[PDB]
This record gives C-alpha cells, structure tokens and sequence, in this order.
C-alpha cells in the first residue's frame, strides 16, 4: 500500500520490559531514516537519525539500527516507563539535502501499564467546591489487575481508569470518577473491585 | 592516451515532460549507450564491460539507474526553487570521465552545462560554479553541496571507480583500439566562385585511426593551396576527409593527390588526375 | 540557437549502378530536437539508419545518419533538415563532384 | 530551530473559510504542510521554497497555499469540507535535509454549528477520609455539557501551571450516546500531599479552554453565543 510500513501496529507492555519496534520500507534511495516520539494529540519529537548503509544508534535508554541493503530498521526501547505511552514513527528521507520528500509510516502505539508497588483500593466522596449537595466518587488507589466497567444505569457516568505520577514523591496511582443525579456504595457495582476495598464513614 | 567520456543529455520541456540519453566514448569509439527508453545500459562493444565482474557492473549499474530518475526529479525541484528567474525549456548536458595517461597516472572531470554553457564541475570533493557562470546558480549549488552523500559517491566514481574501469577497458578493447583500416580515395572537380578557376577534390574514406595526410601535389611540390576539410565519420567506425584545391581551368594535368596513412606501411596512394 | 551544418557524403568511390552507402552528418546545432530526412528524387526513403545523438568539446549537437543507396546518371539524393533554429527546412543535395 | 503555528485548535462548519498560519524566524527558505490522519503517515499537502513561491504537495486539492514572507506560510481552506477534519503540521528548513516541524493544529469541520455549547467547570474538593488514610488529597475537576469535544483542560496552583500528579480522561464520554450530537463531559484529577492541600496559601483553578465559534461565525438561536472561551472553578486550600 505505502512505502513506509511499521510493526506491530500497536503494543502493550508492562513497566520495566523491553520491547522492539520494526520499520520496513521501499523507499529509494534511503538517504537517511529518523525515529519520532508522539505523545498524544502532542508533536513530533526526533529520538534518533540513522543514515549509515549498517547504522546503530543509541539515545539513552532508545537504540536504534538500520540496515539498508534489508530496507529494515528497528528501535529497542529499554526498561520502559510509564512515560513511553506514545505513537513511534519512522520517517525515510530520499535526499541528504532539501530536495528531498519525507516518507513517513503510520506509527507503532505503545502502551505502558504501570507498577503499583503498595495498591490501598478505596472509594472516596468528593464535594462541589460551589453547591456541596454536588458530589463525585472517586476510586483510587487499585493495582492495574482490576478493571473499571461503565455502568448499568445511563444516568450514572463512569470515567476509564487513569494513571496520575506524583514525581517528586515517585509515586503512582490509579484512579476512576463516578457521578450521578446514587451513592459511593454502590457507585462501582458493575465493576469487579479488590474485597478490601476501603469506604469510609 | 586515451580520454573516456561520458555524455549526458537532458531536455525539459515543461513542468512534467522529460527525456534524459547518454552515450559513452573511450577516444572516438562509442563503448555505450543508454536510452531514456531503456531501464539498463546497453553495450556497444563486445568488451564494454572492461574487466568488471557482474556483479561490480550490476552494482554500477544500479548506482547509475538510481541517479537518472533523481536527477530528473532534483532539476525539476530546483527549477522550482529559483522560479520564476528561470523556465521550461532546459537543456543540461554533462560531460564526465578521465583522462589516461602512461603508468597509472590519470586525471578526472565533471563538467554541467546549461543551456548549452558550462557554468558547473564537481572539483575536489564539492561542486562549484566556474568563470562567467550567473549567480543565481549559489543557490542550487548550496543545496547539491548539503548532499553529503552525493558527494562522497562522486569522490569514489571520479577517483577510483573511472580510472580503474578504463583501464580494464583498454585491455579489453585493445585489439579494437588498436585497428588499422586502409584509406581508400577517388578525384572530382568542380566549379568554385570562379571567373575560370575549378575545385580539385580529393576524397579520402574508410581510415582508421585519425591521423593522415593527404596533400595535392605536382610533382614533388607539395600545393600549398591544399584546403583539408574536417574529419567526417562513416557509421562502420571509420573515417572521411577531403582535400580542395583552387585550380585554374585546362591546368588539372600533371596533378596528384597523394595520401599517407599506418595503415598502409609506407605505401602512400598516388591519384593523378 | 546555432544553425545546422549539413555534409553528405558517400562511403565508398561513387560508380552508377553499384551498390553504396549515403552519409548525412549534422552537426553545429541546438536545441538537440531535430528532424533528419534522406531523399531520393525528393522522396523520403525509407528504413534510413540514425547514430546515436551526441556532443562535441563545445557542447553543440551532431548525429549521423546512413543509407544504402546505387547511384544513377538520373537519381537525385539529399538530406532535409528541420530546425527550430531556421524558418524553413534546409536541403543538401549530394553532389559526387563536390 | 523553532517554528510555531496559529490557532492550535480550531472548530470550522462546511463552507467557511479557514486559514492555518505558520511562522519561523529561523531564516529559512524552505517551509512545508502535512496532515496527519489516523492509519496514515503524515502527507505532504503543499510547500514552499520562498516568498512568492507555492508548490503542489501530494494531496494539495481543496488546500490553497499562502508564502507572504520568509517568515510566514498560510494553508487556506476556501471551502472548508468534513473531510479537512485532521491535525495539520508545519515545518521549515534550509538546504539541509532537516525540517523542524512546529507543534501542530487541530482542526475540526461541522456539517452545522448549532449544537456547540461550552462546559460548566466543576472542581470538587478532597475527602477528608482519604486524607487520613492516605496523607495524600486527590482534586477532582469535572467539565459537563460540552460540544463538540475540542477542550483542553489544565490545572494552576497560585497561577503556575501543574503537570505532576495530574491525569486527564483520554477522551470526553458522551452524556446522552443514543443521540446524534451528544454533549461531552471530561474529568482529571490532580493529586497533592496533605500538608499542601491543607495550606491555605495554596489557591487550586481547574481552567478548560474551549474552542467554539469565532467572533464573525453567525448565530441565529436566542443563547447565547457559543464562542471559544475559558470556563474554570477554583478552591483555597484549607486545614
Ligand atoms: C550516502 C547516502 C545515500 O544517499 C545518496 C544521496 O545522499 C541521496 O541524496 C540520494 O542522491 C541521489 C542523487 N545522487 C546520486 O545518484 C549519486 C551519484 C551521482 C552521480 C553523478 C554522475 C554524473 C555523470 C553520469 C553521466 C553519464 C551516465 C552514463 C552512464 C554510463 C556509464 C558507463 C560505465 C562507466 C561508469 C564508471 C565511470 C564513470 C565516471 C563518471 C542526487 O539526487 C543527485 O543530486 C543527483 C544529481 C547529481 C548531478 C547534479 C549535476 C549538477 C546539476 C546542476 C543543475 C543546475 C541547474 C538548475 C536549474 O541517493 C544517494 C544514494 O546513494
Ligand atoms: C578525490 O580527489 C580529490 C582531488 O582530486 C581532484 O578532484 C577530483 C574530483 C578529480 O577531478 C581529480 O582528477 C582532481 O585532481 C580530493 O580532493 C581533495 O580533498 C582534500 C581533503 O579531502 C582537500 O583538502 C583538497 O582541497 C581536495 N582537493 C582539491 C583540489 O579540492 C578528494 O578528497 C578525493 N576523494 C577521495 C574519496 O578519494
Ligand atoms: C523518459 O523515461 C522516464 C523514466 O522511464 C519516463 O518517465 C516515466 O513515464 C512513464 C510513462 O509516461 C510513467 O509511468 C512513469 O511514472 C515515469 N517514470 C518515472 C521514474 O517518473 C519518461 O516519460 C520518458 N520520457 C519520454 C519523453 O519518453
Ligand atoms: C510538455 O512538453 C511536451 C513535449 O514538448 C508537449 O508535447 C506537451 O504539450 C507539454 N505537456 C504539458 C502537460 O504541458
Ligand atoms: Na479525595
């Protein structure tokens, strides 16, 4: 179809694992080949530029190695981290100079499931900071085993769970939101939840 | 000495029609030829590939497959780039190879006209306009000099690559190189510009290599009036020349032409008319 | 724009009757786009042999091309040339005299 | 080598115009327009080698090309379609084979702007409970009623902007999903010590910018006019 094809189109990998993303195309000449990070809905950020006939390049915990005579070239991501959440994009540029075009693949996502070393799974009411008969229920604190379901009742929103970094602390923590016009005890019902799941009160 | 030269001509009729013909000459034989229609070089000898293995010329070749479809698109580019200062048509033509000279000595050359002027060579290890070239051409000459890739590959074909193959040329071709083919001439005359003056022709066809003489004689004097004309090639490879001389009418008689060629061992060819 | 020379010439020594080959050399000109004729009797002859266009030292066009041909007392052999260069096509005739 | 681009967000209806600008003070010669769509790589729609010049990319149909300056380079949509719904991406460069590529447009084509309506911003302050079982207080900023879904959500402390300790939903969730045009609501949360939750020097703002109608985009109905703006709720900390 393209000349630029990426593999695999996406990936899920835990906190800590390698993994090796692969870039194959047709493109002729191949003057040089450029790896990019995309953070979501973010810009291009360029981790590494490989333009040898058999290149290796490395960017901290990012190596790279490209192989022209094979059209072939592949990023190693090393002990990834939360923060490798991201589109990898290989880009091929048929010209050392600016009268060359960029051939550009249609990217790799990766997902990073995060380690929650010390999980304390808990619901929580939260208070509108105007009108306080408005509230929302807050469960935090579970590890990335458990799985947030949407709700039954339709006047009842649940949010996906989402992984907030406390940086200076270097701790991390799952969340999920529930409101309603209904009670935290019963919030996360249609959700398989840990039992010593803490509510208060 | 021999000087192999690689030509390339190049027409751009507008923004979308192109047609890029090579021909190639080790002295005055053409060893190939490369059609914009044809995907592959065509020999034109039988040992037109030296002393390269098939896989150095497949190699070479490839190189070379590579280069005419970017060449075609990197004009077109750079046409855009100083547009509107310059328009459809264009003619680029280059003239590329080595000279050989005795035990390993050689000197290569790149040379870029355009519009039929030469204003580019590659020099060195970087190309660069030369004396009279408009300035307009900094521009694409910085962008072909950011091509540090196009660079090293030129470096490697003027340096190595040229000497090296024609050399394997030589050895190959020799038996070519090195042909004799005798002279063959026949007399004529004409009416020149003349109040009673005639034309002396002396036609000289079929001689290879290039050097002869051919003088107009009475005698033992060599006629001064002798006019030689250029060298014209016949299509077997081989040469014609031929000698005037202004005569005055009823004064043919007692004249000769006389031609000295290698290829006859010292047995020149007397024609009296 | 520089104008076309044109030579014609014959291979071998001329004799009626006898088979040869007729030369037309162009050269001197540009652009390289050109139209190359040989006639006999102002008729284009057919299956006429062309060189491969080249260049010289000053960068100026030059193609040869080639036919078999018998000479005649009658027959009239030339080479028509077409040029952006000239408003009308140039006519050589070959004259086995000159 | 930095390039920047405006608007960085932008919500259009079919058959307006509209114009994505570029700027580079790099003095470079050489600027480009890609798009970048979902399964494809990013494609060339078209470029430019100087002021005065404009030249075809691979996709240039529907897209006019605007190279006023060395410094500025425009995309102008005359017509604009559904199908120019995409992020766009700028870049420049010199002779080198570099482009430095700016950070990027989103642009959004309605087939009708009736429906679009900005969020009410709820921020709900922390449970005491967790507080006393964790040492930590976790901020919940809620945005409701919104469309179409072209938000952005930040949070400040004290007027500084804050990353750490924040997540932000993916995407909206719709808050009727049978309906056509359903409204959107987003959620974050940001995440702090006790002790800095319970300073009452510290002032919290969840702030959503809202892209919407521009000030010469008509409106017809009696609401008011759903124009890009921002919507935020704020709370002091407190012992
Ligand atoms: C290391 C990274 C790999 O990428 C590299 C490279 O970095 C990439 O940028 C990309 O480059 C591709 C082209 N470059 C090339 O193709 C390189 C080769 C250039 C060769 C130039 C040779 C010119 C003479 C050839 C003409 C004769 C052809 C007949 C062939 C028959 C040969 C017979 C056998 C003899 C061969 C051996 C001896 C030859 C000696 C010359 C590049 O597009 C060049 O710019 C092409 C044009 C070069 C010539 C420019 C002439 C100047 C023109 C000036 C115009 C001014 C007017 C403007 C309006 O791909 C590469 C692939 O290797
Ligand atoms: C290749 O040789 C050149 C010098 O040779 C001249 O240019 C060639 C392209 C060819 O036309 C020859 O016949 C010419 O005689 C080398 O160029 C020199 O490179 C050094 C450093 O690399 C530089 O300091 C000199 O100034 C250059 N010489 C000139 C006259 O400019 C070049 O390095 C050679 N490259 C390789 C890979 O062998
Ligand atoms: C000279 O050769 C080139 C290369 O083969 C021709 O360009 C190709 O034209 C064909 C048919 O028109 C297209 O399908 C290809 O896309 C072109 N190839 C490339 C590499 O661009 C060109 O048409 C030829 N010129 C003439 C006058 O015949
Ligand atoms: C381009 O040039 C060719 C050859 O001269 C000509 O026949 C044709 O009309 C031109 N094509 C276009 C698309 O302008
Ligand atoms: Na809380």
């Amino acid at each position: 179809k393209t000349q630029v094809e990426q593999s695999p189109q996406s990936l899920v990998v835990r906190q800590g694992e390698n993994c090796v993303l692969q870039c194959n195309y047709s493109v002729t000449p191949d003057n040089h080949l450029r790896w990019f990070k995309q953070d979501t809905g973010k810009g291009l950020v360029s981790l590494t530029v490989l333009v040898d006939q058999k290149d290796k390049t490395s960017n901290g915990r990012y190596s790279a190695t490209l192989d022209k005579d094979a059209k072939h070239s592949t990023l190693h991501i090393t002990a990834t981290l939360l923060d490798d959440t991201a589109t990898y994009i290989c880009v091929v540029g048929d010209r050392g100079s600016a009268l060359g075009r960029l051939h550009f693949g249609a990217g790799t996502q990766l997902i990073v499931i995060p380690d929650i070393q010390n999980p304390d799974p808990a619901v929580y009411q939260l208070r509108d900071s105007k009108s306080s008969d408005k509230s929302v229920c807050l469960f935090t604190d579970f590890d990335s085993q458990t799985n947030v379901s949407q709700s039954k009742d339709s006047d009842v929103y649940i949010t996906d769970k989402c992984v907030l970094d406390m940086r200076s602390m270097d701790f991390k923590s799952n969340s999920a939101v529930a409101w309603s016009n209904f009670a935290c005890a019963n919030a996360f019902n249609n959700s398989i939840i840990p039992e010593d799941t803490f509510f208060p009160s | 000495n021999y000087t192999f030269r690689c030509l390339q001509m190049s027409s751009f009729a507008n923004r979308s029609w192109s047609r890029t013909d090579s021909v190639v000459w080790l002295g005055d034989l053409q060893t190939h030829r490369w059609s914009n229609d044809s995907a592959t070089i065509s020999f034109t000898k039988p040992w037109s590939q030296g002393k390269l293995s098939n896989q150095q010329w497949e190699k070479l070749q490839h190189m070379f497959q590579v280069y005419r479809v970017s060449f075609t698109r990197d004009i077109q580019e750079l046409v855009k780039m100083m547009s509107p200062k310059e328009d459809y048509p264009i003619e680029i033509q280059l003239s590329a190879g080595c000279e050989m000279y005795p035990g390993n000595a050689s000197e290569s050359f790149l040379h870029v006209a355009f519009q039929g002027k030469y204003v580019v060579r590659f020099w060195g290890t970087s190309w660069q306009t030369v004396p009279g070239a408009p300035s307009w051409l900094d521009l694409p000459i910085k962008v072909l000099n950011a091509d540090q890739g196009t660079s090293a590959t030129v470096q490697m074909l003027l340096n190595d690559t040229c000497p090296l193959f024609v050399r394997g040329l030589l050895e190959a071709g020799k038996s070519d190189l090195e042909k004799q083919e005798k002279p063959v001439a026949w007399l004529s005359s004409v009416p020149s510009s003349a109040h009673g003056h005639r034309q002396l022709v002396c036609h000289v066809s079929g001689f290879y290599p290039k050097p002869v003489w051919v003088m107009w004689m009475r005698g033992d004097q060599e006629q001064q009036g002798t006019h030689r004309g250029d060298f014209l090639p016949n299509a077997d490879e081989t040469w014609y020349l031929q000698a005037t001389l202004d005569v005055e009418a009823g004064e043919e008689a007692g004249l000769a032409c006389r031609v000295k060629h290698s290829s006859l061992g010292g047995q020149d060819i007397i024609l009296y008319w | 724009q520089k104008t076309p020379q044109i030579q014609v010439y014959s291979r071998h020594p001329p004799e009626n009757g006898k088979p040869n080959i007729l030369n037309c050399y162009v050269t001197q000109f540009h652009p390289p786009h050109i139209e190359i004729q040989m006639l006999k009797n102002g008729k284009k002859i057919p299956k006429v042999e062309m060189s491969d266009m080249s260049f010289s030292k000053d960068w100026s066009f030059y193609i040869l091309a080639h036919t078999e041909f018998t000479p005649t007392e009658t027959d009239t052999y030339a080479c028509r040339v077409k040029h952006a260069s000239m408003a009308e096509p140039k006519t050589v005739y070959w004259d086995r005299d000159m | 080598a930095a390039v920047t681009q405006s608007p960085r967000n932008k919500v259009a209806v079919t058959g307006g115009k509209v114009t994505l600008s570029c700027n580079q003070t790099n003095n470079h010669n050489n600027m480009y327009w890609y798009r970048q769509d979902t399964g494809h790589g990013l494609r060339l729609i078209h470029y430019s080698y100087g002021a005065g010049s404009t030249e075809k990319g691979d996709i240039p149909d529907g897209y006019k090309a605007s190279r006023p300056s060395q410094e500025n380079f425009s995309l102008i949509l005359e017509l604009a379609t559904p199908s120019q719904t995409s992020v766009y991406f700028c870049a420049s460069g010199d002779e080198g084979y570099t482009q430095y590529f700016g950070p990027g447009t989103r642009l959004l084509v309605l087939e009708d702007l009736r429906n679009v309506t900005p969020p009410k911003v709820s921020l709900f302050e922390p449970s005491k409970a967790e507080i006393s079982h964790t040492q930590k207080a976790t901020l919940v900023c809620l945005a409701t009623g919104f469309y179409p879904d072209h938000v952005e959500l930040s949070w400040w402390v004290n007027g500084k902007e804050v990353h750490s300790g924040v997540c932000t939903d993916p995407q909206p969730l719709k808050e009727q999903p049978a309906l056509n045009d359903s409204r959107y609501s987003l959620s974050s949360r940001l995440r702090v010590s006790a002790t800095f939750w319970q300073n009452p020097r510290n002032h919290f703002r969840c702030q959503v910018q809202f892209y919407g109608l521009s000030e010469n985009d008509e409106w017809t109905q009696d609401r008011a006019k759903p124009v890009t703006q921002i919507v935020s709720a704020e709370a002091w900390g407190r012992a």
